């Protein structure tokens, strides 16, 4: 069996977010579960925990007021709510099943988790990258994405011929709470004059796509 | 609340090592203690629950011991699928924690970075600021310093860095600076210099660029 989650979400501060956890019959029927969330580059911080059957709850006393754990037997699906949204519960969700083992404690046993799902949490707007070239026996070039929100956005050189050498980095928050990542390659200073460099790049939370030929 | 403190932080080994790595929570948690792997972008998997017990699935080249205040995770020799982050985790009382995790990298020879500098292009000028970028590319180990100067002027809170994971095929790491100004702060200074400190460098190593040549 598996645990199937719903996709990625971005919210404004003071919103609410629902993510979905899809298990089956008997699993909702046999186990307890939990949400633990992991904010990008962090550890993990648990949530609580649920009894699918008759709903019963434990909250993390960080969380208490304002996440709800429900389920739904007719759909075998668990959900995990939270209210009052702010941009530090910025973070992957997981939903995980409890293996009944530590009697004594009561503790869980995280036998099988789920995929995760993305949660952004800004006052930002959803805008496309602006793209410029870093203008070049080896030579480096490259494009800077800048400026776009939210994530992800993609890159590739050549439309996908051109792999070997490519460094696609991941993308920092600025201060403005816009994304900016760069992607460079490597080639040798000989073919400057003679090769093409298209990066393409991609971000469909805004549908741009952009071409940018480099130069030196 | 118990903190779970593990050790070391990072770990640098070889395929056929033999690996033990430490997790200590600030209270007596008898054997209630879980151990899972999680590779990037993945989620966690559960390698051993009861501080001993094997997860089925699991190799046996896994194992743990422990007790109490001190537990140890052992990989007796390592394969290149166990390169990722180990995290301990706690079930003896809630709220339940886990540790930072101890991250296992390739150990490799030292390689020194190649360094390049790019000033801002016209395109975002036109735009109204400007962004400089050095790459540091393909090196080795990760630790290396990137410093920026402004005619001279050493910059510090207005850049910010990445770095991309260990390479698949050489192992090394690739790092990019960007260095935030306003347009009419870039064309009110002349030298813009990226100086590269790294352990496969004799000296730091610097590329400079004047605007407007």
């Amino acid at each position: 069996v598996q645990l199937v989650q719903s996709g990625a979400e971005v919210k404004k501060p003071g919103a609410s977010v629902k993510v979905s956890c899809k298990a089956s019959g008997y699993t909702l029927t046999r186990y307890y579960f939990h949400w633990v969330r992991q904010a990008p580059g962090q550890g993990f911080e648990w949530m609580g925990i649920i009894n699918p059957n008759g709903g019963g709850t434990s909250y993390a006393q960080k969380f208490g007021d304002r996440v709800i754990m429900t389920s739904d037997m007719s759909t075998s699906t668990i959900y995990m709510e939270l209210s009052s949204l702010r941009s530090e519960d910025t973070a992957v969700y997981y939903c995980a099943r409890d293996m009944p083992y530590y009697h004594d404690s009561g503790g869980p046993l995280f036998d099988l988790w789920g995929q995760g799902t993305l949660v952004t949490v800004s006052s930002a707007s959803t805008k496309g990258p602006s793209v410029f070239p870093l203008a070049p026996g080896t030579a480096a070039l490259g494009c800077l994405v800048k400026d776009y929100f939210p994530e992800p956005v993609t890159v590739s050189w050549n439309s996908g011929a051109l792999t070997s050498g490519v460094h696609t980095f991941p993308a920092v928050l600025q201060s403005s709470g816009l994304y900016s990542l760069s992607s460079v390659v490597t080639v040798p200073s000989s073919s400057l004059g003679t090769q093409t460099y298209i990066c393409n790049v991609n971000h469909k939370p805004s549908n741009t796509k952009v071409d940018k030929r480099v130069e030196p | 609340e118990i903190v779970m403190t593990q050790s070391p932080s990072s770990l640098s080994a070889s395929v056929g090592d033999r690996v033990t790595i430490t997790c200590r929570p600030s209270q007596s948690i008898s054997t209630f203690l879980n151990w899972y792997e999680q590779k990037p972008g993945k989620a966690p998997k559960l390698l051993i629950y009861d501080a001993s017990s094997l997860q089925s699935g699991v190799p046996s080249r896994f194992s743990g011991s422990g007790s109490g205040t001190e537990f140890t995770l052992t990989i007796s020799s390592l394969q290149p699928e166990d390169f990722a982050t180990y995290y301990c985790q706690q079930s003896f009382s809630t709220p339940y924690t886990f540790g930072q995790g101890t991250r296992l990298e390739i150990k490799r020879t030292v390689a020194a970075p190649s360094v390049f500098i790019f000033p801002p292009s016209d395109e975002q000028l036109k735009s109204g600021t400007a962004s400089v970028v050095c790459l540091l590319n393909n090196f080795y180990p990760r630790e290396a310093k990137v410093q920026w100067k402004v005619d001279n002027a050493l910059q510090s809170g207005n850049s910010q860095e990445s770095v991309t994971e260990q390479d698949s095929k050489d192992s090394t790491y690739s790092l990019s600076s960007t260095l935030t100004l306003s347009k009419a702060d870039y064309e009110k200074h002349k030298v813009y210099a990226c100086e590269v400190t790294h352990q496969g460098l004799s000296s730091p190593v610097t590329k400079s660029f004047n605007r407007g040549e």
